[PDB]
């Protein structure tokens, strides 16, 4: 069972700010990785499928690049309305998993 | 001087009247020509040399699978399909197989599965064609008149050949000026053929020879690797699963194969050039420019001491170093005969005639007795120096 | 536009059983393969079970032949089973669906409204 | 009248024990069937029915090329490759060809050249396979009784036959019972097939036909077209230039080669049910259970107008529709003879004993006369009516 | 039960009474006995199982030759030996050179050569030796009363066996008892072999075959290899030089010829387990304690239908499923006839008295009918539910 | 040939901004289309290559979009280094051309 | 660590001729392929000349036959050669880069320094 | 017991040339290969040159076809003859015995009083 | 091609201490190593050759190990006819190399 990790667990952040979480792996992926959004109240929503392929409607400040065993997904500029709390999927191996997820707040 | 320690050699004698004389040269050999009144001398082959050849294709034979896919569906419906696919990384393929009421389908038949996997190559040959334009030979000669081993290396002269050019007008101190022109080209056979490289091991074979190898290969820069199935095979399907594995390395069938085409091989050391084995070449040379640098000079009179006995060689010809005592700068007489009383002479000197450049100093003779028990005599007078011989 | 709908959710004995339901409406539904995670109050996720366009399953070793999978395309339907429940298993589930083809190697597009299954 | 109608009409007769009654049924044809004691029925075939089939591929007959992009390499390197290559949604061709001074590259030889363009679907074939437990069959079934033209469309029956149900009751109000035996699947003679569209246009057709047409195809949804050649004509280069040529969309000659295929219906009033010409099925029939109505009621007395004229329809029989004027619930006799004596009612009856309810009703009447010449007389006694015929 | 899923199968009669009954079984597929009075059974292996194997060889087939060092000696004066040719994990060899003046030496004669190298294997072949007594059979067994084939993975009854294992006794609840004996005298010989393992593909071999190869081979744990001349290869002689090379991995040679044998693998669980192909088995069963159940219940009386329609499978027998709306805990009468109109059977159940417990049961039968044509049929009364069918 | 232009001729601009520049073209080209930036007295600068991919080591404050024959390029927050020049450069047929460049000043 | 010069920019009088040079570094320059772009006094930008890898030239018919495209795997050199310059013609000069397959279809990722040309 | 002796240093003008010549007794000097050496007060040691007892040599590049080394089996003498004396061969020499196989791989356990050779 | 550098270039100590030295290699020198000793004035000597050897006439007290591309040399117990410069030699490829050296003193 491979497993995976990001490096902020909570995070606070500033509006109009770049914030970045990297992701790191226990073996090469070759970028079946994908990256979850989630809202309280609410069902998850996704907004990464391969790096750098969005899904239609997704609001273009997302981004996320990387190759082999780590990577990173990126903001130029947090808005309020987006944010909340974050996850990365893996999806090669027989056993899919999720990540930790990681917490962000608006100071 | 420089033939004398190599394995095999020829013996080459012009006629008086043959201006032009021609022999043949090999890669572990040489030749020294000999003409009634002039000085010997050595041809010697070095290398064939290949500068900066053409790559063209790379050859996979090792490769590694990694993070495979499959994908299924049911006998009544369509056929097996798979975005992986297309992404030019994988290999490939697709069947049908059995299918049933023990999995989930609604009717029992035929149904169809794909998979697919992610492929690298670990080590690779890779092939080159060969500007035949730009081929290089190296040859080496020197005059053969005596001087002590200890100095070959700066006497030694090297010439360069190729299709731009014929004959050098080679040049010796004292002794003049010679002529050697090439057949550029002769060899057994080239073009028609890549060269090959493995890691730091090299080999020679035909152009058409590697088409017929089912190894993948590549075609250029940016492409992939194409009749890629070679090298991989799959079990027949269970149910729902197909296991998929290589046949590893063929490095030592493909060692095997080539062992009765030529050697070759890099040196880096030389700067990068690439040096080919086993060839041949012929040649005509020109002597009647060369001139005696002896033949002025007074004949010894004085006692002379050997600096080694005489010793026996592979050619059936002997050496002797010899050394002059308290003389003015002359030469020393040869002659080889069957009673001590020489009344004739039945050899021939290789060096036609020996020089006592100043006291002090080494001299080198080398002679070619007949069959049969005789005499050699060196020095002349009540001092002549005397050692038997046997055939 | 598509959604999904998700039912059965409640309360269950440990070592009891029950089957969870859903349906889908606004896309062709034979041509997709399925999928069930799971969410906690330790808000850590984990996948649950998936689907082909093949009549066949995926399952981890941490439930094995404890629980099954099944589709039924005569009506779009999902049918998720589960025997002797245990404490653990006490969450928030979601379906979700698969992509253009029928393999479940893919990310994972649109997502249930969720629902609930308590144990004690 | 349908029997009447129809008009490649068969008859056939059993004997009166109930035996066993059989027949083959073809869309073109209608069967009635009739035993001494028992009023005469008719079985026609209507139509089969497939509902909502499997979807398998899409085959493309016409097709655009929107773009071209050429790569060329002179005779050094063996074959380039093009980064469009890797778009699926591209064609592909290659070939090694001229070179020289005159197009600037260095060397007399071949080169290389790849050239790609991509590729889009103008109109698309769909291919079906059936499945064989949504195959209906239906059945129209009548008893000459012999209401008026008016009625038909109400009186007739409309039967359903598939594996589920292979027998059946028909139900007849105060006429009795009889049951029907399909033998719907009769093999699987109608499976190794796909039926299949263009526009409305539409046939079935064996997968061994279609397997090997060479047009390009795709299966599913989504996806790219595969073996893509056969469109996309490329003409011998010059240059490292090439016309990139679209073959000629194939419609009319696909639409010709398929003449011999049975066609189909995609009417999509009846609820995209598709409809099946060219049918074919066999059957049993039971005509124990019919009885006759009325048989002692008051014979038919008053006076009587013809109201369609005795008439020839081609498959011998003759037929004529009158009005009763006066009275109850009455029984009409009829005969036809040799001769105004009636000494012997010499023909066949198809109604066997007709009646009418209520003295404004109309009703039919048919007869197989002799061959040759011979009077048909209808009622007793005074105020008869009497007409004249031959053959 | 599985019996069904699985593609290739035999039936096997028996003989009333007590009577042993013989069966052979052959890896992927299975065998369903059946007896005149006795529900059914069916049986299957699952597979042939090895632990704790015993090493006894490590055969190595890619080396590297890392480190080299050289040296020479005059002719006149005899062999000679090197500091690294003592220690014992070194390749040496020894040969006679040319020498000469050429080379600084005094005579003409042919010189003596060592040269050493350290070897060291980096993959290796591993062998292992199989004790006879050791292996196992796993088989399963089910009693085809039939269920709900999701309740197959857990109503499944799973068997252990070894060469001490007698005959084996056995349980179904509810329906009594069986016997099992298989003889562990029958196998495949697996004395004069050896399991051979190289990277997680795995082999069965004969002893010769393994003693015959010429890589080079280690007695145990350490040690130093015992014949590296057949693997390292060294070049005719320079004058005071020579090179020496591997002949690579020589990998696909041994991978081809082991295509002459079974197949070989390695759990990932319980990885002690080594997991084998290609043997059979014979056993004999004891049928008399097995009973069928509920022949005291009542037969059913209410309407029921399909919840899927019978269907085709290659075996030839049908299959269908069927639920029950209100009913006792009562049994369903099953049967085929060749007209719907007679009762006289000419099928055979292979599942042999059904039972449904309650209003949510369900059920699932087999049969099969003669060739030819015929309807099956379920239930009676008004209830009565039937299919048309087919060779 | 291809004729394109750039619509918004000039615009005033200021640090954290974003700003969406659009082409139009005379044919729906395959995207074939890639944006230059050039800096008074420099050599121009190549950062949007396919119609949105991006060069190694450039900057991610960009991102390209379109289809067809409609395209634009989003700064996602404007900062001092990249004023100047945009020139909107197509290659789909052997007759290339560049349209009229537009000019991005910080107001 | 691409690197790439101009060299050889002036002034000329119509009816002239001309030749420019750029020299590179940092690539193996055969299995690339290079361009000529002009820049306006009005800095307008106009295309005028690629060369693929091997040697098919093409031109547009603002320059056809006028001036021309060569290029020496020799010495690692690319030159422009121009005849009958018209006043037109005054401009910034560049020449830029092609791409890893050599097909001059492609956008360009690096530009040299370049020159101004002038005509009187 | 062995002994070892040197001689023939001392001061010569650069492009010239000298031979060194070291002097031994009291082992078997057929058999043992043997070195020189040069030092420094700056401490960096260098290698200088090693011959076989079939007579091959050994040389560093520095010093190729300037160094040569030869030996004489009778007077039990080792010679080392340099040409073309430089300003970067200026310092301290020493000679040293081998071990008994007369191979050249090997460390070496006697060594000599050594002498200076020096440039001006 | 062979580099060997060595980490203690200024160590010095006193009578009785324990001391060690060692050195690092650019490739592994399959223990073809060795250690001389420089004294003021006079000519070098040995002390240890290849694994840990001792030549005839070395009193006991040196001792060392090593292994791949590190190795080490230390004495039991310092004493005053030991004051020198230690130097490492190896001698597995033909352009033999020594170390810098270093110089051990009394305080
Ligand atoms: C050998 O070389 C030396 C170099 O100084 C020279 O003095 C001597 O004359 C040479 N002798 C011959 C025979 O070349
Ligand atoms: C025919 O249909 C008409 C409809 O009004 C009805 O009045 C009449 O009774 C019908 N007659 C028969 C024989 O069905
Ligand atoms: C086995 O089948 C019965 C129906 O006959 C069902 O009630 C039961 O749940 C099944 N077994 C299990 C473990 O679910």
């Amino acid at each position: 069972e491979i497993r995976m990790t990001q490096s902020p667990s909570s995070m606070y952040a500033s509006l109009g700010e770049r914030v970045t979480v990297t992701c790191k792996a226990s073996q090469d992926i070759n970028s079946y990785l994908s990256w979850l959004q989630q809202k309280p109240g609410k069902s998850p929503k996704t907004l990464i499928y391969r790096a750098n392929r969005l899904f239609d409607g997704v609001p273009s400040r997302f981004s996320g690049s990387g190759s082999g065993q780590d990577y990173s997904l990126t903001i130029s500029s947090l808005e309020y309305e987006d944010m909340g709390i974050f996850y990365c999927l893996q999806y090669d191996e027989f056993p899919f998993t999720f990540g930790s997820g990681t917490k962000l707040e608006l100071k | 001087a420089h033939c004398i320690g190599i394995t095999d050699r020829d013996f080459i004698e012009g006629v008086h009247g043959g201006t032009w004389v021609s022999a043949t040269l090999e890669q572990d050999k040489c030749v020294t020509v000999m003409a009634p009144d002039k000085p010997s001398l050595d041809i010697s082959l070095e290398t064939v040399a290949i500068d900066r050849p053409a790559e063209v294709r790379k050859v996979c034979y090792n490769a590694v699978l990694t993070h495979v896919k499959i994908n299924d569906k049911c006998p009544s419906t369509g056929e097996a399909h798979l975005a992986e696919e297309n992404e030019g990384d994988n290999a490939c393929k697709r069947t049908y197989s059995d299918r049933g009421w023990g999995n989930g389908c609604g009717l029992f038949g035929k149904g169809s599965i794909v998979a697919c996997a992610k492929f690298t190559c670990a080590k690779s040959m890779s092939l080159f064609e060969v500007d035949q334009t730009k081929i290089q030979y190296v040859i080496r000669a020197q005059l053969h008149v005596g001087a002590k081993q200890e100095n070959w290396t700066t006497d030694i002269k090297t010439l360069k050949f190729d299709a731009l050019s014929g004959s050098q007008e080679v040049e010796f101190i004292g002794y003049g000026k010679a002529t050697l022109e090439c057949q550029v080209q002769t060899a057994v056979d080239f073009g028609n053929s890549y060269i090959a490289e493995m890691e730091t091991e090299s080999w020679i074979v035909d152009r058409q020879w590697a088409q017929d190898l089912t190894l993948p290969w590549q075609s250029g820069s940016g492409g992939v690797w194409r009749e890629m199935h070679h090298l991989v095979e799959f079990e027949p399907p269970h149910a729902a699963t197909i296991r998929v594995l290589a046949l590893g390395n063929q490095e030592g069938s493909l060692k095997t194969a080539l062992t009765g085409a030529m050697r070759v091989t890099k040196d880096t050391n030389d700067n990068n050039l690439y040096k080919l084995h086993g060839g041949h070449v012929s040649c005509r040379v020109k002597l009647s420019a060369l001139t005696l640098k002896g033949t002025s000079y007074k004949i010894c009179t004085d006692k002379m001491f050997f600096v080694k006995n005489p010793t026996d060689t592979g050619h059936g010809t002997v050496v002797m170093q010899v050394k002059v005592s308290k003389g003015a700068p002359c030469r020393i007489p040869v002659i080889v005969a069957d009673d001590l009383t020489a009344a004739i002479n039945k050899g021939i000197l290789v060096t036609v005639n020996p020089i006592a450049s100043t006291n002090d100093d080494e001299v080198l003779i080398e002679v070619n007795p007949p069959f049969g028990d005789s005499y050699i005599i060196v020095g002349r007078g009540d001092s002549r120096l005397t050692y038997q011989w046997h055939k | 536009e598509v959604k999904l709908v998700e039912s059965g959710g409640g309360l269950v004995k440990p070592g009891g059983s029950l089957k969870l339901s859903c349906a889908a409406s606004g896309f062709t539904f034979t041509n997709y393969a399925m999928s069930w995670v799971r969410q906690t109050p330790e808000k850590r996720l984990e996948w649950v079970a998936s689907i082909s366009s093949g009549h066949t399953p995926y399952y981890p070793d941490s439930v094995k032949g404890r629980f099954t999978i099944s589709r039924d395309n005569a009506r779009n339907i999902l049918f998720l089973q589960m025997s002797s429940l245990r404490s653990e298993d006490t969450a928030m589930y979601y379906c979700a669906r698969g992509d253009y083809y029928g393999s479940v190697y893919s990310a994972m597009d649109y997502w249930g409204q969720g629902t609930s299954l308590t144990v004690s």
